[PDB]
């Protein structure tokens, strides 16, 4: 089974889809994030997205990716990433990296998914690597007991779409009108995975709509913007989308 | 062929250089071009329309020039100019956009997206899709359009539109993630001209294929022209396009010196440079797995350099596999060398250099004078130096 | 080879009698070193040697031959015929000029002559001068008039780049034709070591014939070309018309084809009716200037007027003496082109074959859109495409909004 | 038969002395100030004057004439005015030739300009751009009209060109110009007995009296306008100096 075969059992279980937060470590600062993801946890996210800041993130919005400049700008390290992930498991969460492939290279795959195992994270979310250039990190998928979510798109095609599902375990990330609840079919139609999907959630009105369809709802960019005006928002907006996805 | 990488895309097998490092939402696209192209390759009819255009358009084939007078400042050695700055728009790079237009009309679509610096390849490109009457969206740097206000006038009396780009640095490496996330977003109508040998598979072996004519032709005038092949052939490195281009045809000759000079900026020891060999590292960027500058925890750190084309963090991926091989040598150049080359060869010579092919130049003199007189060296003389004209006067002082 | 010398004036430079056009109208202080130069000149234009000099400057150097581009995409524009553009662009240093200067600063080399001289415009012959000069070990001097040198800072840096001096010459009109006037008088002081390269086919002789010859090149690859792409001889070659170097060389190696209409476009500025134009042919009558008995802008008391247009290259009050000679025996017309049909021109062929055309050349491509109107379907129609426009990109983005305020 | 300024040259020889000669250009200031200028030389001493036509181009011109020569077009000057000058120095009981550029003389007509400028008075033509071999026109008006045809011959002149040009000329040869101005007469003398003057800008009594050593004629013309442009009083004692120069005793 997956790390998170659980966390989606104990979802479906209660009528209700899992809820996935996201946040970038070091914004504002490295203590100020870890203490909103330690609010995650406290206000009902059930899997949490620690995201590794790039340099040069291609596939980030606009509100993830002035936030990660500004923590880079900052002086945040890779090392802070498993820092939070450390701190997030010790509060009773359930922590994911999300991370540009270079910074895996830089600072070795194999020592990566042994400190993020030894951190208590349960998977890595790989935006720009594709099945076709994850050898190594099949292997070190493996070797630590990691959960491996690939991402799908609604122009993947049949081959590509079977084969990048195939290939994840835990859950299949589905990022993009109906083209998000068409895609989440494609993947039910030739693998049992759980899919989550995160389209920039905004109410919690919108979680609910996904909810319907999708097994995790996928928030990144709203708790962001709530980060910005305060921590006291971020479990607001957090408590508001907890109540979404149980409808 | 013998050359090429394998299906994925990568030279060298185990070392894994190249590939394709984009995300899944790019990969529709990917395989389409690179169908596309497998297709095209071996199509007559795609080959005779290139040739065409390369010779009654582009100005192909471009001369090979002894520069006698440069002789005595390198060593006594024999210094012979690939004239690329002859061809059509002034350099080499009208040979990768012919091709890459003509391949985009052949598979229907109907817009085309590319990056640029200071605005030679945005030329370059808009110039092929007025010529093949293409949609073109030119991605600039916001830093980059405010002080080349020509430059944007000439893609814009060509017809093409131009974007200021704003995010991150504002410069060439935010351009190409620019139109990165354009081309997600358009690929069902939209091609991405890639301005060097570098990014995803097949863009590395793609480009070099169509600059593969430099070599080619400057492999038979040697010849003609010295009786024998050189001794070596030099080129400046950015990411390697014009360098790849004039290196392959001599890839299997036993002795062939193969040198690429890239730039160094103030010094390699100073960090502000772009000397991606000499001081970076192995990395995934851009799509592809190759060396970029980079810091210890594999963020891309800013370059430096007098000149706008070799003003980038990395290089192309088949240059890499080459380095590893040995059979290619860099070496990195200053701006204060590039510049004493520049103006040697505008008082020697009558030739005004493109910075970026002053790197060039200023190596096979230093070059010239290890291999001592009678040596036969080829530049490649990538592109003209108009561009540079107002950079260079103020840099010798006749500004004022 | 040689070509034949069917066209060539009589030993006193006169076309078309012995009181024709042409000759020397310049003081007897200069006929020493223009006889010199008569001389030095007929034993190298038939010196093999000094050919395959040429040649091989030509070739590996200047980049020739320069291709025959088929237009396709201005037929639509020019009444459905067909244009195909000579690409003397795409030479070295962007135009047909750099024919003239090879040839000259070689002669300049056999006469052991170590100084050469040079007018220019607003920079395109002074720069083509000192790039030859550099590559012969000639010292180089520049004239340029003030207004002109204040207004091209560039390309005095690129002159001086190629090791070239640059004067401002501020008498006058300050202009093109004041730095000629320069020029000469610096002639008439240091002729025994210095060679005065002339920028276009105008002059006392023999430059008209010796510039001309320097430039046939271009009219004997063209009609070569013409010939392997259309598969026969072209209804019309047509080229723009400021002194006539560019024009006269294409034009040469089809004045014996019967059925070559040769039309020359000439700058009007303006209109030809506003006084403000360039249309030497069209609003000018004959004289002496420069040297030489041609047509000139001039008043009732024959005194030079000053001429305008929206190009630096075609504002000259003159013309060269052959294209006159050729006007009166009816071998060649001469018809005006504005300023805006000209821009009009300009931006056409940026749009549809991404080629940015010398403003000047841009005259010419606007002529042959009239001209394929005219003639119809299916015309052949070659143009002289003298310069490529990096240098006006400044101008033709002020003309279309394209720099704002 | 003999040439209009001949008698001029022979009256000059008999007194020991040289020609003055002394240029002024049309309408500078003004036509009618250049024209009381004119007649003030007649008046001072000079033997010939030098009538210069205003011409847009003039390269053989030093920067003192071409100045002067630029105000005068700016003032509207005409070549009539040339010809009404002229005829003032006739009437003043002067003699007068015209120096011009040949366009001008195109322009009027070459035969209408030689017929037009004997009415005037003129004796004669001084041609700085026209050389003997393109004065097919020239030389047959000047016969016709009985007009002096003064060429140029320079340090420079081979000896082809210098007899040939000699011979073509009639009243005076102009030799414009260290040692090249005597050498240059020596030549001319050498091959014709033809006057020669002697143009070298002259500017003092003492420049005009060395050149009067060896040549028939003194050619005064930037220094005159120079002191024109500070008033009538200084042309004047400027002239009668330059008087005093050309006579040896
Ligand atoms: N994920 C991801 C990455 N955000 C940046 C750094 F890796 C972004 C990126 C991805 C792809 C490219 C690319 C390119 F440069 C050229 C071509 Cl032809 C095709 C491409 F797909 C560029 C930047
Ligand atoms: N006298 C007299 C005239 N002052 C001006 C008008 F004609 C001056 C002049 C004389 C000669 C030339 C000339 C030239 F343009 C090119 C060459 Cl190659 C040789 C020349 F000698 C130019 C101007």
């Amino acid at each position: 089974a997956s790390r998170l075969g659980p966390v989606f059992d104990s979802c479906r279980a209660n009528n209700r889809a899992a809820l996935i937060g996201y946040l970038p470590t070091g914004y504002p600062d490295v203590p100020a994030s870890v203490a909103a993801m330690t609010a995650l946890v406290e206000s009902g996210c059930d899997i949490i997205e620690v995201g590794v800041p790039y340099s040069d993130p291609g596939m980030d919005g606009p509100t993830i990716a002035r936030a990660t400049e500004a923590a880079l700008r900052g002086g945040v390290r890779v090392r802070d990433t498993l820092a939070a992930v450390e701190a997030i498991s010790i509060a009773g969460g359930r922590a994911v990296v999300m991370t540009y492939w270079n910074p895996v290279l830089r600072y070795g795959v194999d020592a990566f998914a042994r400190d993020l195992a030894a951190a208590g994270g349960l998977g890595l979310i790989t935006p720009d690597l594709i099945p076709d250039e994850a050898q190594q990190w099949l292997a070190a998928s493996e070797e630590h007991r990691l959960d491996r979510i690939f991402l799908v798109a609604p122009s993947s095609t049949p081959e590509r779409l079977a084969a990048t599902v195939e290939a994840s375990r835990g859950f299949v990330y589905a990022a993009s009108s109906q083209a998000a609840p068409e895609l989440v079919g494609r993947v039910k139609a030739v693998s049992d995975i759980p899919v989550g999907v995160g389209l920039g959630v905004r109410s919690r009105a919108q979680a609910a709509q996904i909810a319907q369809y999708a097994d995790g709802v996928i928030v990144g960019s709203a708790l962001v913007t709530a980060l910005t005006e305060g921590l006291p928002r971020l479990r607001a907006l957090t408590g508001e989308l907890a109540a979404g996805v149980r409808l | 062929t013998s050359h090429d990488p394998d299906s994925g895309g990568h030279f060298g097998g185990p070392s894994g250089w190249g590939g394709r490092y984009v995300p899944e939402a790019l990969m529709a696209v990917i395989e389409e071009v690179t169908a596309a192209y497998q297709k095209e390759r071996v199509s007559q009819d795609f080959l005779d329309d290139l040739d065409r255009l390369q010779a009654n358009y582009a100005g192909r084939p471009s001369p090979l020039y002894e520069a006698t007078r440069l002789s005595q400042h390198a060593g006594s050695a024999r210094i012979f100019l690939k004239r690329e700055d002859l061809n059509h728009t002034g350099s080499h790079k009208i040979n990768n956009v012919l091709g890459q237009a003509l391949l985009a009309r052949r598979m229907g679509k109907t817009r085309v997206i590319a990056e640029t610096g200071a605005g030679q390849h945005g030329v370059a490109t808009a110039t092929a899709c007025a010529l093949l009457g293409l949609d073109c969206v030119i991605y600039m740097g916001g830093i980059d359009t405010a002080r080349q206000a020509l430059n944007v006038a000439r893609m814009r009396l060509l017809g093409a539109e131009v974007v200021a780009v704003q995010t991150g640095s504002k410069t060439l490496k935010d351009a190409i993630n620019e139109a990165f996330r354009d081309w997600v977003a358009n690929a069902d109508n939209t091609y991405y001209c890639f301005g060097t040998a570098a990014g995803p598979h097949p863009f590395p072996t793609m480009v070099r294929d169509f600059q593969r004519i430099i070599g080619m032709e400057a492999r038979v005038q040697i010849q003609g022209q010295a009786g024998r092949l050189p001794d070596a052939v030099v080129a400046c490195v950015g990411g390697g396009s014009n360098a790849i281009g004039i290196f392959h045809a001599f890839l299997d000759d036993p002795g062939v010196r193969l040198v690429g000079f890239e730039a160094a900026g103030d010094g390699v020891e100073t960090g502000r440079h772009a000397a991606t060999f000499t001081a970076g590292s192995p990395g995934a960027f851009h799509g592809s797995f190759s060396y970029l500058l980079q810091d210890e925890d594999g963020q891309t750190i800013e370059s430096h350099s007098i000149s706008a084309g070799l003003d980038y963090p990395g290089v192309g991926p088949e240059h890499a596999w080459l380095k590893e091989a040995g059979r290619v040598d860099y070496r990195p150049i200053t701006d204060s060398e590039a510049m004493d080359a520049f103006g040697l060869l505008c008082r020697m010579e009558g030739i005004i250099p493109a910075i970026e092919s002053a790197h060039a130049v200023a190596g096979a003199l230093k070059l010239g004078v290890e291999l001592g007189r009678g040596a036969v060296i080829v530049v490649n003389l990538s592109g003209r130096g108009d561009k540079d004209v107002e950079t260079a006067a103020k840099w010798f002082g006749l500004l004022g």
